[PDB]
């Protein structure tokens, strides 16, 4: 048996090597009480992790422990793990290995640290960090392909070929689910409903799973916006206050493809892919194309896979035909590319052990692997 | 004779005095139906809507009839002319017109 | 053990902590002799205090210690906790710690000065203060609601949120049971009766507090005034006069709800209660609005409880049932979560002690408690 | 020539474009009286407009038709604005063209009804609505910087690059002098002085704009409150009251840099311009950080630019030296930027022409301007 977890912005996910499904997710916040509370036999609980913190959020003050891809704190990180293993796994990270996830592009220092942390602060006979990219293509059963993986933290795009990896041709872009999050707070003003507040900055986070969809073409849906009809849905508030939106809602999700309405010089998520297989060979490029793979938090939104083909397909020659595969529960495939990847025999001799890094040091992780 | 609409009832023409309050509705017959009050082709009364001019919208479960009503009080003299009253709904769109005087 | 003391306008609540009610309750005046008597042998007494000036009551001037909930004069509130301590309890303050309770947004000189007689006029090794709101909710031993507190001397409004308190949500009105009894007096003369004296000023309140109850509503029991069978009824004065109010009586606590008819521009209290949700954050909001509590003496007239849920059902979204708990003796509940209070472990060692007194002065009170 | 309008919270100023300063600055209430008056000969006035209700104050109620940057109640606006015209300005809207300043993230709904109200009810040839952010700047006569706009109603936040907008580092905060007046109102009573009337609620709003000021250091000054020599200063009431204040004064102040006295999780004023240069490029930060304009009602107290500057040059690096202008009649330079706006000679082309509006309707303004 083996422990696997996926560490993104926003959620944290992990259960039990050789698993179809994890067996405990939730939202990766650390939150503490801002307001001085005055009473007598209050537990105190300096801080909350976890979906605690989400009954408690008025009060509390969340921050996320991970931004871009990146540990902002390390402590509230430890928090979390803690809570991970104790609280809902109530498992002894001694007893078993554990397999953590990395993203593109990520400098040096989160993934020494991150094996340091593993090692001195929970006991473990071995663990080993893999790029998210490669886990959700295993999760998929696919050798060759392309993938797209955006989540809320940060978005990276990472070619395979035959098990080969391009490090040239691996692109990592800045657009992901919180930050049009914050570009959705920021629409929700202009109609008249305004949210400054970490605590209800999640409800908005909340609408935006189920409520905000992906245009076909988005200079239709807007043009069209004048007649609103069903456009606009209604939402309920925790405060019982009822939110109405128009042709704000399928905008939000527009901004990854148009990067100019946060203001980026940056491209949008379609060209960045053109960019990976621009890089890549002619012999491979035409399997690429129609090998196309989605996954992440935030490739959850209905339309994605007919606009991204849509507008792959136009820039792209006509000369081969494009195809995507978006399955569903593609959000939980990195996890389950780790659970597979984890019960492989191969892979049991690939780990990175206690003994070995007692020796070497904690440099040994890029050395190592990937 | 002609389609009937969506209006059970039409909007009535009516007249009102100075400082007085006049009450005008449409009745639809039965997704609840939007309806949307104008002054002239392109003035939205909802966005008109202050101390003189109110809205209100109800359903009667007897009947399958919804109900609304253009409510006008303190009716000023710059009230005074003609007024288009739009349904629409799943299936049908429809409109009716009707004139407000204000006396004095 | 420990001794309990609740101070509001009006009355004085006093007894031992972890004991079911308190050994004595008395109203909160002082009293002197306005009048020279010409006899012999007569203990002359400077003053009265207590209950003993309510059977002297003609002869005597009555002035209340506590005016919204201000002391007006600290030496006659010294004679009222000599009375309690000496009289009633029959106890030594250097036996037994001492709990006060004091009111919210409450001047900061009243809580300084309050510590510096009980330290020093009567010697104890230990005392502290508290809210008035927190202690009622600790009767009713719910963790989470909002308190509307309404006493003889100032309405106070506390949401509190599974023990976490918002400073900013915490609103005070000036409204009252003893500023109801001024505008009783005054709506008395209109039917042709009259009263200009302390003395029978007392009486309009004994009246008050049985005779007057909350209409459901204001204006349908107004036009049902016009025949009057069923809201009029007859007092019987300690002179031998007879009585008869009718739509005169249940008006008086409208005032609370309508603060126009007293002539003040602040909202009734369940505006009030809406402006305290309104601040808070919204997570919170869905419980504090079922969550009401009613405490205090002048809480205690019928059909409040309903009068405030419906008007809070139609300013609130309906989204949201509405539940208000005002359970029976809501008035002695302040000072049953002083007895409750005193009573856990963990508060004793957060008494303010003697030995801390002496050293760093009057001015901690402010630095350790709430 | 051209009329120009500058309708922040709490004040309105207008005047004609092409002058220093305006004809007429009162502040912006609409008061009822709400006790009935019994004479013969009254006016009945059934409202009251500008400063003529400051000198009937106490009989009144005084309503704010513009909060947080929003207004309220549409109609109070109306006749404000036409008080502003016929009242003072003495002058037809037909004859002259008129500009209405306006809140960044503010609402769509906002500046549509706007304009719908100036072409209609009043008739006006032309009208344009411009960022209050951007006409400071003119006043300042400077095209490069960061512009700080604080007033009664919101604070915002506008970086401004060689005539680029960056809609992205646009920040806007919810602090405001409005909101700092029901700060300073409830820090009153802890002393004994209590305010719970609209009418005395102004009082105190000019107690703050002559008496209050801005600690260099919040701890120093409150430390040095013990001996209470210089730090007491007596205000004198209408009433003929005196009232006596000391480290109370310079906190209230503090709160736009302490959000947390307030209880709001959003970041102080000097934390939220580092937020809106964060988000800027590296390529014009230095300018950004040496180019600091101060405006608005708010920014008047003594001491912002010099704690500013200290807390701005902490936090930032120390690589560039860092320098604020903050000039006299920094309030009334929102203004003075309209004026000069106006009275360029490619401006009046810009102007949202009557005939334009006519057809099109009033959804046109978010189209032709910013």
């Amino acid at each position: 048996a083996a422990l696997v977890i996926d560490n993104g912005s926003g959620m944290c996910k992990a259960g039990f090597a050789g698993d179809d499904a994890p067996r405990a997710v939730f939202p990766s916040i650390v939150g503490r009480p801002r307001h001085q509370g005055v009473m007598v036999g209050m537990g105190q609980k300096d801080s909350y992790v976890g979906d605690e913190a989400q009954s408690k959020r008025g009060i509390l003050t969340l921050k996320y422990p991970i931004e871009h891809g990146i540990v902002t704190n390390w402590d509230d990180m430890e928090k979390i793990w803690h809570h991970t293993f104790y609280n809902e796994l109530r498992v002894a990270p001694e007893e078993h290995p554990v397999l953590l996830t990395e993203a593109p592009l990520n400098p040096k220092a989160n993934r020494e640290k991150m094996t340091q942390i593993m090692f001195e602060t929970f006991n473990t006979p071995a663990m080993y960090v893999a790029i998210q990219a490669v886990l959700s293509l295993y999760a998929s059963g696919r050798t060759t392909g392309i993938v797209m993986d955006s989540g809320d933290g940060v978005t990276h795009t990472v070619p395979i070929y035959e098990g080969y990896a391009l490090p040239h041709a691996i692109l990592r872009l800045d657009l992901a689910g919180r930050d049009l999050t914050d570009y959705l707070m920021k629409i929700l003003t202009e109609r008249g409903y305004s949210f400054t507040t970490t605590a209800e900055r999640e409800i908005v986070r909340d609408i935006k799973e189920k409520l905000c969809y992906v245009a076909l073409d988005f200079e239709q849906e807007m043009a069209t916006a004048a007649s609103s009809s069903s456009l606009e849905k209604s939402y309920e508030l925790p405060d019982g206050q009822v939110i109405t939106i128009g042709n704000e809602r399928f905008r939000c999700p527009e901004a990854l493809f148009q990067p100019s309405f946060l203001g980026m010089e940056s491209c949008g998520i379609h060209e960045t892919t053109f960019n990976s297989i621009m890089k890549c060979d002619v012999d491979i490029r035409k399997d690429l194309y129609a090998n196309t793979v989605l996954s992440g938090g935030t490739t959850m939104y209905p339309g994605i896979a007919d606009r991204m083909q849509k507008e792959i397909t136009a820039l792209a020659p006509s000369t081969m035909k494009i195809k995507i595969i978006a399955p569903p529960e593609r959000k939980y495939s990195v996890w389950i590319g780790g659970s597979i990847l984890a019960s492989l025999s191969t892979f049991q001799q690939m780990w990175i052990s206690k003994q070995e890094y007692d020796e070497s040091g904690p440099s040994i992780v890029h050395r190592k692997c990937f | 004779d002609d389609p009937i609409g969506l209006f059970v009832m039409r909007p009535q023409d009516g007249e009102v005095t100075v400082g007085g309050s006049i009450t005008f509705s449409a009745r639809v017959a039965g997704k609840p139906p939007v309806v949307k009050w104008f002054k002239g082709k392109w003035v939205d009364l909802s966005s008109k809507v202050g101390q003189h001019l109110q809205l209100h919208d109800s359903y009667d479960r007897a009947s399958k009839v919804y109900l609304f009503e253009l409510h006008i009080t303190d009716a000023q003299p710059a009230f005074t002319g003609s007024y288009r009253c739009e349904v629409s709904t799943k299936d049908k769109f429809d409109c009716s017109n009707f004139n407000l005087t204000v006396h004095e």
